[PDB]
């Protein structure tokens, strides 16, 4: 039962990841 | 008046031979394993 | 625009609302103490203190309380097993109902000081701007310091008007709030001296007094005005941090290595009892005595008390636990019963062999039995084949003395074998592993666990130290430096 | 008072020659070499 | 002057030398 | 079998000091549209 | 701004901001004092350290009246 | 004027070594803790603490000797060469190991000094304290292996004796003993380090591979100047090509720099939180889940347990040698052997 | 595993008696401490674009030309911190340095990997101290050797049929 | 109440320090689980 | 004066031919007389195991170390 | 014995959907700092 815990913490935090990635904030100039 | 690099040669010829002397001491007398 | 570790700096400069961010965090620290306590008396079980006493239960502010006096409670027990019939106000349910009343008290108070932010007394009259006389007000709080230290001194621990505090004697069996004299000479300096707590607290409040008097009149100096920065209020949460890290490696300190501000009977024995053999060595002198007073070997160990037997036992030694071995003392290894008695080893030609006991380093200790010169006699081997120290072999018997097994010999080596091993964690008790469903795995004392969180904090205010002085100094280039 | 005691007694004067030497050198070379003006 | 600081380095180290390098002819 | 307070410890001490920051940041981003002065700032 | 009346009780306390004595003031005796305290905390350092033994103080658990 | 101020005046001159008020304290405890490490190392025995040659007249070499721990007999004695135990015999003082508690205690206030000339030096030239903050972690590291882990046990014997190969014996005893692998705040120390490596090395060549034009030479060294004003490496180029290659880059050079101190910092604060932790013996040894599990179903086998049959190994095989005093005389058919070996 | 792999890695090569992973801590202890000091340096000597209320980062705006720290001012510290000679001016050559110690370090304890992969283990300087007499006089090595002597009888403990691990 | 207080602030949280603290937070519950779980 | 004139001026080397050889011949004069050994307490190659001892010495006490290190280097 | 996913079920159940109006209360307040112009707006 506490495999769906440590499931749930790393496919969060590839979640996390994910959006840090593509949801990012662009680094404008100006 | 000296060469700077006459300095550093005889420095690491010195360096050398002290450096040869040490690891010749590991194959002879104390902690040699003999 | 602050950033999140910058946002309590708004009451660096506004002293009304730092007094209310200070009683709001003076009401959740009574608020966390009057109900840490009440949780510790829905769970604490007040019916053996002898062998499931306050440190065996996981009790953590429950032996500060006792420390100091409180014994009784409102059901009507008292830690000391002495049945009282109306403790009054200050029972341990009465000191938290009373932590919680002054934690509700102080967070209305935080309220008001919030609100009313904008008093004329936080106002400097020369400029109008919200100013602290840090050196006056240094000099009325030390002031109060002394009052309180040497109030605390002269009248809660010499029982002047007080109850004073807990004193044992030297192994832990008979423990008892009472009056403490001071001792003023050499030996109020040795810690395990009860009297030297005393003899501090009216010295030092005598000095914290007359200091207070000396802060209350004489103006710094121009010069330690200046370098210490002391119109600056983070020059003062620098210094106070520095005392505070300081005073938490010494509380770390005397719990760990023990004093008399540290009883066994609240917190545990200490991990160098067992290393130095401190209770077996007392065990054993006792018992020689009884022996030479005309007693067999049966009735000398049966004099032996079990709350002496269970001090002697490496399931209580606070370094025999875990990081994440949570809870009691009782989940580990059970709630202690009955002691089971001595056992004395003995092989074939019949000279006493004991078991080597496991110090408090090892997970895991090999079972082995030596004589009185320390010569291997017995043990029980890990590989079967060409083993010559055998049980089996050498023939090793063993007989009980005191305890619930008093008069019994095992000579059969599948239960000599089971015997030496629970020998090498001390003296052997019967546990109920059932109540707290206990898992086998030794946990830490309150001794212990009161160590790992005062030495850890007090390292992580070692940083405090350092960013908060390194800020005090720098103030004028911490937005960055001067390109001229 | 004893031979433990008396050895510390010891130390705190050795410890304060040690701080003294350094810091009365550390006078006179204060004066010698002192910044001109 | 400087000469104290350098040397309080170079004195103990030429003398540790010259005993390091006698102790490679020790024998037991 | 784990200790059963670890469910409370993890999952609090996960959402908790997540949706602390998730609150942070979400405010900020709300004062910025509300000093943007349209159509988001009312 | 707001004159309360436990302000005006405790408004003197507060009353001087940045008033000091003048030059070095009470230093030397500061500095007396700290190493008096430096060499207290360092008698009772090596005391419970047993670097330190003194006459009839033993360190070790002892036995409180009991 | 003052003679405080000729002091001081003398103290801050700009010289060839800069000494300040904290080379008073620096100056004095540093030399003679590395002195007294190479006194140690050359010269001074094990013989009677440990059993052991430790020095270069014994044989050692460079990596084999050390300035060894006390005996266990003394305690946490701070040994001092007067002290009770030693009293005044500077040769009685070595054997008994009086100088790893003058290294260590030297070196301490040599650190407390070193980090007070970091706060100095930068109050002189008058920008922010930050190398004394980062240096904090080094401290607590010294602080809480060499003289708070030794506390937490029996003696000072147990702490790390000042040598390679005896700094090598210590991170085997801790994990024989105390399974620090496991433990998490070991696990953030090299989260730190490694990640302060890489920092070293991820921002040392993105730099040296984003340099502008501004010389001729193939040797891109000589175009610097270090009162130039204009950055030296492009930043845009360099936050495109991490953008693309991992997907996130760094967009701000100050918050890119004070990442270079948080890292190695970080980890070495909260190795130093855990290593607090095996002074008490409050370790992250077992999970019990796991070791309930394996003792009613023999063949549940993890990694887990794995390491914990290699522990009893260690503890078993190396605490005759390593704890001398103690007398440990195990029979060979009481030691833990797999098969065959 | 990884910690299971690093223990047997010991027992069978020795491999902190070996010289290339000594030179790979050199290269992780010394590129998180030059990590921590360039990062201290460029951060002490920042230059005043910020308020007391935001946070100092915002001084640095993106694609901006000018230098956002005094590295004359960091220089003039870490020059008097050691010594004046000790210290890079160029910002080159430092970035350079930087860049050469973890990866030369790392380089070469992975190159310690790859050749006690054919046993070429570490130093073994057991029973090296010898007396007068002939017997053996421990070192730490021989502590350290102990240690990995509880590591290799243990180790893969049902796997062995014959005297010496040869895998 | 007394009057408006002028030492108000206001707090900042930008997407690259949530996207740093949201991984702190669940990196620290991956690597404390297991320990706490036991 | 900078460093790299000192050591190649002749005057340097004039001083440094005398100081640094009578320096490195000390050091070997301290091991070649015995002197380091009675210095710090190391045994020589002969003096590990005695006699009477052969056996590892170890200090078993903390206030009489003084005095049992006396009696375990009389041999 | 009471079901121990009674403890995630009411304590996430409680926190979870707090907080969630504690941000959205939060934001509302924010926004209107930042259209205010003064002094917490930034
Ligand atoms: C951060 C920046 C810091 C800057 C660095 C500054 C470096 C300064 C160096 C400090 C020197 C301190 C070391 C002093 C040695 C010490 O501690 O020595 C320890 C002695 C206590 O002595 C020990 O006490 C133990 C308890 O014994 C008691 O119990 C025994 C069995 O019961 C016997 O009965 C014995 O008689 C009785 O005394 C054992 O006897 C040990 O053998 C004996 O060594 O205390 C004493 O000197 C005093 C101890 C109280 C001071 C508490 C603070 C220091 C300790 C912090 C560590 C707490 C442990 C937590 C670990 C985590
Ligand atoms: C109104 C008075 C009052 C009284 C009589 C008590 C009484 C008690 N408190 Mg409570 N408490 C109070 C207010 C009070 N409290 C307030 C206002 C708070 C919020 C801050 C608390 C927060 C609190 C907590 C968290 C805890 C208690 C606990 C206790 C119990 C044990 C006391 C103890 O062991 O502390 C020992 C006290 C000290 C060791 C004080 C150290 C003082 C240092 C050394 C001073 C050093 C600085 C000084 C200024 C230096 C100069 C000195 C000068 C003279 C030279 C005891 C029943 C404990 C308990 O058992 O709860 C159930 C507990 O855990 N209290
Ligand atoms: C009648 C006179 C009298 C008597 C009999 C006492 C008796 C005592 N004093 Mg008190 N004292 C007095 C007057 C008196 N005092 C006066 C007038 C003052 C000035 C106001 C003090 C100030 C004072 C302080 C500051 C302390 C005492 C302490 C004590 C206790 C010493 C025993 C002990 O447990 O310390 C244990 C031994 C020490 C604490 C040694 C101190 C050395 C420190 C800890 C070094 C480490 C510092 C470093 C930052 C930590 C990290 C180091 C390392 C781990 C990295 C004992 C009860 C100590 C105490 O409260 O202990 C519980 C204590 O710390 N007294
Ligand atoms: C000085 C602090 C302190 C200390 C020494 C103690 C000591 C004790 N507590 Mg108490 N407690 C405290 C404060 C403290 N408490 C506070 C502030 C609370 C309110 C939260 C409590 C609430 C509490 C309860 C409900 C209970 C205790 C119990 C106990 C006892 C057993 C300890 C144990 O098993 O821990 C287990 C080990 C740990 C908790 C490990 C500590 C945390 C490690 C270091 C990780 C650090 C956090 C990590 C980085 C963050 C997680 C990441 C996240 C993203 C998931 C012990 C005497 C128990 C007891 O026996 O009572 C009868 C018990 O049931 N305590
Ligand atoms: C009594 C001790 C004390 C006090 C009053 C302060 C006060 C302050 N600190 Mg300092 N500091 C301290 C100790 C203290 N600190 C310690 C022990 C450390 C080492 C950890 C530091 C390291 C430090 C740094 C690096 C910084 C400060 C800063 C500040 C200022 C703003 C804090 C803030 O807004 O964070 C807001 C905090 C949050 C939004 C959440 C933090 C959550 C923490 C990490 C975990 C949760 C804490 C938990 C609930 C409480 C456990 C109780 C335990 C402390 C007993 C404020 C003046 C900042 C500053 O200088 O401002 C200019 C700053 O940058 N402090
Ligand atoms: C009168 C009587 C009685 C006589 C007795 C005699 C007596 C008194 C003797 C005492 C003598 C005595 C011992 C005194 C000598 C004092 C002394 C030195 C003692 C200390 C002991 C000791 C051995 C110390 C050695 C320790 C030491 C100095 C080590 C440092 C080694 C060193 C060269 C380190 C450099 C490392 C390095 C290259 C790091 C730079 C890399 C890096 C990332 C830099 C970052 C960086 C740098 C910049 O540069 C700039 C620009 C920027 C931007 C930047 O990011
Ligand atoms: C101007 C002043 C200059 C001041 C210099 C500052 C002094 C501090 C120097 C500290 C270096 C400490 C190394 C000592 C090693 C030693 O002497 O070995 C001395 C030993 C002597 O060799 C051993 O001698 C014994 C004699 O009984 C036995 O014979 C052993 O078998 C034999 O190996 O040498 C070695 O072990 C050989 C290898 C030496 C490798 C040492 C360098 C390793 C890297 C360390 C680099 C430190 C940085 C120094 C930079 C300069
Ligand atoms: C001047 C400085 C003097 C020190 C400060 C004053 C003492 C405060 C210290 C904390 C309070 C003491 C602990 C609580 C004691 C207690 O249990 O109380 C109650 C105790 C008696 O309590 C009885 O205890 C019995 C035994 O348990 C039973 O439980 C009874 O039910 C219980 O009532 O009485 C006292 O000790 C009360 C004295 C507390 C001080 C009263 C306030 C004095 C402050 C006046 C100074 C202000 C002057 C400023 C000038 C304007
Ligand atoms: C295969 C090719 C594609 C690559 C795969 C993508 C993986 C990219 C990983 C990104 C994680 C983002 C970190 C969020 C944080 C974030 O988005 O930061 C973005 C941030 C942008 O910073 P700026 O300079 O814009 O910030 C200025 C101010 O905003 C400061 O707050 O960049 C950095 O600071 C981080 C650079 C180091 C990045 C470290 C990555 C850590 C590695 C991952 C660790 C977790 C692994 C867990 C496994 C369970
Ligand atoms: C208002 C009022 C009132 C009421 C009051 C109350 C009811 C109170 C309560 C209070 C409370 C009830 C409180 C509590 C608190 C608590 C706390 C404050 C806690 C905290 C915690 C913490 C902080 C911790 C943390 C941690 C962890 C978790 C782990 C480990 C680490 C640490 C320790 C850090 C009255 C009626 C009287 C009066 C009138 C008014
Ligand atoms: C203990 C003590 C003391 C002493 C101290 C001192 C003063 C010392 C010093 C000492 C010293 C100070 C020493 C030093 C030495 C050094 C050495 C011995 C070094 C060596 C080195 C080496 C051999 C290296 C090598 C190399 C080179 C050269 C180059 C190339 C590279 C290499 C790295 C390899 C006293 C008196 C206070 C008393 C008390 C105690
Ligand atoms: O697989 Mn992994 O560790 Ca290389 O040695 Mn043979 O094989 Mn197994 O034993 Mn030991
Ligand atoms: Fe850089």
């Amino acid at each position: 039962m506490e495999a769906l815990v440590y499931t749930f913490l790393l496919i969060g935090t590839l979640m996390v990841i994910f959006f840090a990635v593509f949801f990012r904030e662009t680094p404008r100039i100006l | 008046r000296i060469p700077l690099w006459l300095v550093g040669l005889v420095g690491g010829l010195a360096v050398i031979t002290m450096l040869s002397l040490f690891f010749y001491g590991s194959y002879s007398g104390l902690g040699s394993s003999l | 625009a602050l950033p999140w570790y910058r946002v309590h700096t708004v009451v660096l400069n506004d002293p009304g609302r730092l007094i209310a961010v200070h009683l709001m965090h003076t009401a959740l620290v009574a608020g966390w103490a009057g109900s840490m306590a009440l949780y510790e008396l829905a769970v604490f079980d007040p019916s053996d203190p002898v062998l499931n006493p306050m440190w065996r239960q996981g009790m953590f502010v429950m032996p500060f309380m006792t420390r100091l006096g409180i014994t009784d409670s409102w059901g009507g027990w008292s830690i000391t097993g002495e049945s009282v019939s109306n403790p009054g106000i200050w029972s341990f349910e009465g000191v938290a109902l009373s932590h919680i009343i002054l934690s509700g008290m102080c967070f209305l108070a935080a309220i008001w000081h919030w609100v009313y932010w904008d008093l004329e007394l936080f106002r400097d009259p020369r400029t109008g701007e919200p100013a602290l006389d840090l050196p006056k007000i240094f000099g009325i709080h030390l002031f109060l310091s002394g009052l309180l230290c040497f109030g605390f001194g002269a009248f809660h621990v010499t029982g002047l008007f007080g109850p004073g505090i807990w004193v044992s004697d030297a192994y832990g069996i008979t423990g008892k709030v009472q009056p403490v004299a001071p001792a003023w000479g050499a030996d109020g300096f040795n810690p395990f001296n009860p009297g030297g707590i005393a003899a501090h607290h009216i010295a030092a409040g005598i000095f914290g007094i007359f200091a207070g008097i000396f802060h209350l009149t004489v103006r710094p100096p121009q010069r330690l005005y200046r370098a210490l920065r002391m119109g600056n209020i983070e020059t003062v949460l620098s210094s106070s941090i520095s005392a505070v890290f300081f005073a938490a490696f010494v509380t770390s300190g005397t719990m760990w290595y023990g004093a008399a501000a540290t009883p066994i009977e609240l917190f545990g024995p200490t991990r160098y009892q067992w290393d130095s053999g401190y209770f077996q060595q007392e065990i054993e002198r006792q018992v020689e005595t009884s022996v030479s007073e005309g007693l067999s070997e049966s009735q000398a160990w049966s004099r032996i008390p079990d709350k002496l037997a269970f001090y002697d036992y490496i399931g209580n030694n606070p370094a025999k636990g875990g990081l994440f071995r949570a809870g009691p003392m009782n989940k580990g290894d059970g709630i202690a019963e009955a002691w089971l008695g001595h056992p004395i080893f003995r092989d074939k030609e019949g000279r006493e062999l004991t078991v080597r006991r496991m110090p408090a380093f090892f997970e895991t200790f090999p079972v082995i039995l030596v004589d009185k010169d320390g010569i291997i006699r017995a043990d029980i081997p890990f590989r079967r084949a060409e083993s010559k120290y055998s049980i089996e072999q050498v023939g090793v018997t063993v007989d009980f003395y005191g305890g619930k097994l008093n008069g019994q010999t095992f000579k059969d080596a599948p239960t000599v074998k089971k015997f030496a091993r629970k020998a090498q964690l001390g003296e052997v008790f019967e546990f109920d592993r059932t109540s707290l469903e206990s898992d086998g795995v030794f946990r830490s004392s309150p001794r212990g666990w009161y160590t790992y969180g005062h030495a850890n904090f007090a390292l992580l205010f070692f940083f405090g130290h350092l960013w908060h002085g390194g800020r005090t100094i720098f103030r004028d280039v911490f937005t960055g430096i001067g390109a001229e | 008072m004893t031979a433990s005691l008396s050895n510390f007694i010891a130390s705190l004067i050795a410890g304060g020659v040690v701080v003294g030497v350094i810091a009365i050198a550390l006078i006179v070379i204060s004066k010698s070499d002192r910044i001109l003006r | 002057f400087r000469w104290l600081a350098i040397h309080g380095l170079a004195i103990p180290t030429v003398f540790f030398l010259g005993g390091i390098t006698a102790m490679q002819f020790i024998q037991r | 079998e784990v200790q059963f307070g670890a469910y409370l410890a993890v999952l609090l001490g996960t959402f908790l000091p997540a949706l602390f920051l998730v609150n942070l940041f979400i405010q900020t981003e709300a004062r910025k549209a509300g000093k943007a002065g349209g159509q988001d700032s009312d | 701004a707001l004159r309360t009346r436990l302000g005006e009780i405790l408004r003197p306390l507060n009353a001087e901001y940045g008033k000091v004595a003048p030059g070095w003031g009470t230093t030397p005796i500061m500095g007396i004092v700290m190493l008096a305290f430096l060499i207290f905390l360092v008698i009772i350092l090596q005391i419970y350290n047993s670097s330190l033994i003194i006459e009839n103080v033993d360190v070790d658990w002892a036995n409180g009246i009991v | 004027r003052g003679l405080f101020d000729l002091v001081d005046d003398w103290l801050k001159k700009d010289r060839f070594v800069f000494v300040g008020w904290s080379g008073l304290l620096l100056f004095p405890t540093a030399y003679l803790a590395a002195g007294g490490w190479m006194t140690g190392t050359t010269f001074v025995t094990s013989w009677y603490t440990h059993g052991l040659a430790s020095s270069y007249l014994e044989g050692c070499n460079f990596l084999t000797a050390a300035v060894s721990t006390p005996a266990n007999s003394v305690g946490h004695s701070l040994l001092l060469l007067w002290g009770p135990e030693a009293q005044g015999d500077f040769t009685r003082w070595c054997q008994i190991g009086g100088l790893w508690t003058f290294v260590a205690l030297h070196g301490a206030f040599g650190l407390i000094g070193f980090c007070l000339r970091q706060f100095e030096i930068a109050r002189l030239v008058g920008i922010r304290p930050y190398n004394a903050i980062a240096f904090s972690g080094p401290i607590a590291v010294f602080v809480s292996v060499f003289l708070l882990y030794p506390l937490g046990q029996a003696s000072w014997f147990f702490a790390p004796s000042f040598g390679v190969a005896a700094i090598f014996r210590f991170l085997l005893f801790l994990q024989g003993f105390h399974n620090w692998t496991l433990n998490p705040f070991h696990m953030m120390g090299v989260a730190g380090i490694l990640g302060g490596a890489l920092l070293c090395a991820i921002h040392g060549a993105t730099v040296e591979n984003t340099l502008f034009e501004d010389g001729d030479a193939a040797n891109t060294f000589r175009a610097f100047t270090p009162t130039q004003s204009e950055e030296t490496y492009s930043m845009v180029t360099a936050n495109r090509f991490w953008s693309q290659i991992f997907g996130v880059a760094f967009s701000n050079k100050r918050w890119l720099h004070f990442f270079m101190l948080f890292v190695p910092v970080t980890g070495l604060w909260t190795s130093s939180i855990g290593i607090v932790g095996l002074a008490l013996n409050l370790r992250a040894y077992d999970f019990v889940s796991q070791e309930l599990r394996a003792a009613e179903d023999p063949e549940f086998e993890t990694f887990y347990t794995k390491n914990h049959l290699l522990d009893e190994g260690i503890r078993a095989w190396m605490a005759a040698q390593d704890q001398p005093h103690e007398n440990f005389v195990f029979p060979e058919e009481v030691l833990p052997r797999g098969n065959a070996l | 595993g990884t910690f299971n792999f690093m223990l047997v890695f010991q027992a069978e090569h020795n491999i902190l008696m070996h010289p290339f992973h000594m030179a790979g801590v050199a290269g992780v202890f010394g590129g998180s401490l030059f990590s921590a000091m360039h990062g201290s340096l460029v951060t002490s000597s920042l230059i005043r674009e910020t308020t007391e209320n935001e946070s100092t980062n915002y001084g640095y705006k993106f694609g901006q030309e000018e230098e956002t720290y005094n590295i004359v001012a960091a220089h003039g510290y870490f020059g008097r911190l050691i010594f004046q000679y000790a210290s890079f001016n160029n910002s080159r050559a430092l970035h350079f340095f930087l860049a050469l110690w973890p990866v030369v370090g790392i380089w070469i304890t992975s190159m310690g990997i790859s050749t006690m992969a054919f046993n070429l283990n570490g130093f073994n300087f057991n029973q090296s101290v010898v007396d007068s007499q002939g017997r053996v006089i421990n070192t730490w090595a021989d502590i350290l050797n102990r240690a990995n002597l509880g590591i290799e009888v243990m180790h893969e403990r049902n796997a062995h049929n014959f005297p010496l691990d040869l895998a | 109440m007394t009057g408006p207080n002028p030492n108000k602030q206001a707090v900042e949280l930008n997407r690259t320090s949530l996207y740093w603290g949201l991984l702190l937070i669940f990196v620290l519950a991956v690597l404390f689980s297991s320990y706490f779980f036991n | 004066r900078p460093f790299s004139d000192i050591i190649t001026s002749v005057r340097y080397w004039i001083i440094h031919s005398i100081t640094i050889p009578s320096l490195f011949v000390s050091g070997w004069l301290f091991i070649s007389t015995g002197l380091a050994y009675d210095v710090f307490g190391t045994p020589r190659p002969n003096e590990y195991f005695t006699q009477d001892r052969q056996q590892v010495p170890l200090v078993n006490d903390r206030f009489s170390a003084k005095q049992e290190l006396e009696d375990l280097t009389k041999g």
